[PDB]
């Protein structure tokens, strides 16, 4: 018999490469468009007594 | 005569240890009810 000779050891994987950056994350807009309006009308009442 | 190492039986002094990496996992979006379903669960919609 003979002793097994040294095995090839695992290596540390390269690792992940990361790009630094700034981000803005946008979602679907669900907010209604809002604006200002002015109503001009006249309450007309006719009473029969 | 000479001979190859493969001609001699091999016994190991090494202790085995088998480590495997945790594989990648992808999480998909998943909701029980969407907003459309929640809004549609009303019987009358005042706006409509």
């Amino acid at each position: 018999v003979q002793f097994e000779q040294p095995r090839r050891c695992p290596t540390r994987p390269e690792g992940q490469n990361y790009t630094e950056g700034i981000a803005v994350v946008f979602k679907e807009n669900i907010a209604p468009y809002k604006f200002k309006a002015t109503m001009y009308y006249k309450d007309v009442t006719v009473s029969q007594v | 005569h000479q001979l190859s190492r493969a001609d001699v039986t091999t016994v190991s002094t090494f202790i085995d240890l088998n480590i495997t990496m945790l594989e990648d996992h992808e999480f998909v979006p998943l909701e029980v009810y969407t907003r459309h379903e929640i809004k549609d669960s009303g019987l009358l919609d005042y706006t409509e």
